[PDB]
């Protein structure tokens, strides 16, 4: 139909149902829980608001194999309408621990009720990972340069999260906790960098060795995953440029003003430091009289 | 020792002085001295030219070449995170 | 003119290089560059007075099996120039990790 | 102070101006003194003068920090 899709903002209302939903079924040992997805769309910032869940029952011996209440999906519509009448069918969740290409054709089936492409949003209940829980994909039919025809493939949507007034301040009552990803005070940001430098770190070994397994383990050839390390390339910052002395320009300002303020709190102490004496100078009399 | 104290000195100076100001300088009654004298300090005497510049490239490279040496120069790195520790005991 | 930037790590060249390759006077380096601006094929700006063409902006192209290793070798170099400084940086405010 | 006041000047003139014996012995006198940064200079032997070094704006090094 249409990409509208380029923003997925994710209610935490959503994520939280998922694993109680997940859990009340008791599918384990590699049992997956669809559920549809309820909210807006035709904007381009995609608004989770609500899940519900489907009965859906996944087979052990094949992936292909699964049964699904299409009856089933109507009347859970209907009711949360008269609920809030902005709700409609914009996808389908997938709690598994990742992607399947069996998930192809049950998209396929999930458009008939939409008006927009499906939103596929594997909810991981195994809460892998120091950063989302979520990754999103929709379904998308390309041709490719390759020689390959009419593909149907989950192009990865990045995830973000946004929470209404209301959902937000929620979390901040059951919450009190400090989080070791925050940006707060000085010792807490000297930990986020450290932190972040190591976050790439880490990414950027496994292009490494996944450049080997296309070279040497046969790995599929992709223009996109080459197009866009091309791009890094092509904008790295130069040292040793015009631009390289006027950061170390700036970089003198900004130590300026940290000595400027080093004294100045100097100061202010060495006021306090005096006034102790005072005070003590005057207990003494009192203390001779006591 | 006056020699040597000399041949320090002119380092800075210049970078060549011909053969006979040499000789005056650095106090020689033979010209064949003079030479032999540059040579076996590490100056190459080229087209009646000394390069005094050698030697303190040499001894300059063999510091870069020890290792005791990030932070007696201290990065920028390090002067930040070392005013954010005083502060924060 | 696209292939010897792109393979290059330098995005500087002299005329000298460019006009041995192609066999082009500098009249016609000048030219060439200035239509590979035109179309978008390149983008940058020329000192004629240091004599180099400063080439900013490569235009994306497919990318064949030559390249992947010239392109893995970056990635490794910049890897493992993290992973050195890093630890440096662990060492360094020890004190607070709070 | 003669290096200051004027930025090239033969050995010839601070002869003349601190009653030094001759040419040689104010180079030795500089000669030594710089490697000390004392004067802060260079010498030019071929042509016969000392040529200041000193000129400012180090707020383009990265001396401040």
């Amino acid at each position: 139909m249409s990409l509208q899709h380029e923003k997925v903002t994710i209610a935490p209302l959503v994520l939280l149902s998922a694993l109680d939903h997940y859990e009340r079924t008791q599918t384990k040992e590699n049992k997956r829980c669809v559920g549809v997805i309820l909210g807006d769309a035709n904007s381009s910032t995609i608004r989770v608001t609500n899940s519900f869940a489907l009965p859906f029952e996944e087979d052990e011996k094949n992936s292909d194999v699964w049964f699904l209440d299409h009856n089933y999906i109507e009347n859970m519509n209907e009711m949360c309408k008269k609920i809030n009448a902005k709700e409609k069918l914009i996808g389908w969740y997938h709690s598994g621990p990742k992607l399947r290409a069996s998930d192809l054709k049950i998209n396929e089936l999930f458009k008939k009720y939409t008006q927009n492409n499906p939103l596929l949003l594997i909810v991981d209940v195994k809460q892998q990972g120091v950063g989302l829980p979520t990754d999103a994909y929709v379904a998308i039919e390309q041709v490719k340069d390759d020689g390959t025809s009419t593909e149907k493939t989950f192009l990865h949507l990045p995830c973000t999260i946004e929470a209404e007034e209301a959902e937000e301040i929620g979390v901040e009552h059951l919450l009190r906790d400090v989080r070791d990803q925050a940006a707060g005070g000085l010792s807490i940001r000297l930990t986020n960098q450290l932190k972040s430098l190591k976050g790439l770190q880490s990414k950027l070994k496994d292009v490494v060795e996944y450049l080997d397994k296309v070279i040497n383990k046969e790995l599929p050839i992709n223009h996109t995953i080459l197009g866009k390390l091309q791009d890094v390339f092509n904008l790295l910052p130069n040292l040793g440029t015009p631009d390289d002395d006027e950061i170390d320009v700036e970089n003198h300002d900004r130590i300026n003003i940290s000595n400027n303020l080093q004294k100045a709190l100097t100061v202010k102490t060495n006021d306090e430091l005096m006034v102790i004496y005072i005070s003590n100078l005057v207990r003494s009399i009192i203390a001779f009289d006591d | 020792a006056i020699r040597d104290e000399i041949a320090k000195n002119t380092e800075l100076s210049y970078d060549f002085l011909p053969l006979s100001n040499i000789k005056a300088l650095l106090f020689f009654n033979n010209e064949k001295e003079t030479e032999k004298f540059a040579l076996e300090r590490n100056w190459p005497i080229v087209n009646s030219k000394v390069y005094f510049n050698n030697q303190s490239k040499e001894k300059a490279d063999y510091e870069d070449e020890m290792m005791h040496e990030e932070d007696q120069k201290t990065n920028i790195i390090e002067k930040a995170m070392d005013y954010a520790i005083s502060i924060e005991n | 003119l696209i292939e010897t930037v792109f393979v290059k790590n330098i995005r500087m060249l002299s005329f000298e290089d460019i006009s041995k390759a192609t066999h082009l006077p500098k009249d016609n380096v000048e030219h060439l560059v200035m239509r590979a601006i035109s179309l978008g094929l390149l983008k940058g700006s020329i000192d004629q007075v240091n004599e180099l063409v400063t080439i900013s902006w490569v235009q994306p192209r497919i990318i064949s099996g030559d390249q992947i290793t010239k392109m893995k070798d970056r990635l490794v170099e910049w890897n493992d120039q993290v992973e050195k400084l890093g630890k440096k940086m662990e060492a360094r405010g020890q004190s607070i990790w709070v | 102070i003669i290096s200051l006041t004027y930025k090239k000047i033969s050995l010839r003139d601070i002869c003349l101006k601190l009653n030094l014996d001759s040419e040689q012995t104010v180079e030795y006198m500089v000669s030594r003194a710089i490697r000390d940064g004392v004067i802060e200079a260079k010498i030019n032997h071929e042509d016969g003068f000392i040529e200041t070094t000193e000129l400012l704006n180090i707020y383009d090094s990265e001396d401040p920090q």
